[PDB]
């Protein structure tokens, strides 16, 4: 019993994101995109999400990073700070 | 020709290419890929 894919989509892709001057790296899966929004999903499926502190992990500075590019990372805890 | 054919899979396509049907996946994201089998994460390949 083989688990094969078979239908392809082209993605654009990035290898980190840059939020605040810190580079942001994926801890599971890859950044993909649609052409306007930059989405986290894993290797082997799709199943895009927003782009969290959980799923990212941060090291370094943006001035590195070869392919780097801008969005902003939602943190849960700013709403949580909010209300 | 199957050595051309089989090094245009292992640059390029990844290790997908004999598992099913070739993706597109560039080299820079390969190495961030298999330093994750061996238990080193991506902070030592994009910085070095």
């Amino acid at each position: 019993v083989t688990y094969v894919p078979a239908q392809e989509k082209n993605f654009t892709t990035a290898p980190a994101i840059c939020h605040d001057g810190k580079a942001h790296f994926p801890r599971e899966g890859v950044f993909v995109s649609n052409g306007t929004h930059w989405f986290v999903t894993q290797r082997n499926f799709y199943e895009p999400q927003i782009i969290t502190t959980d799923n990212t992990f941060v090291s370094g500075n943006c001035d590195v990073v070869i392919g780097i590019v801008n969005n902003t990372v939602y943190d849960p805890l700013q709403p949580e700070l909010d209300s | 020709q199957y050595t051309s054919a089989l090094l245009a899979g292992t640059i390029t396509s990844g290790w997908t290419f004999g598992a099913g049907a070739a993706l597109q996946i560039p080299f820079a994201m390969q190495m961030a890929y298999r330093f994750n089998g061996i238990g080193v994460t991506q902070n030592v390949l994009y910085e070095n």
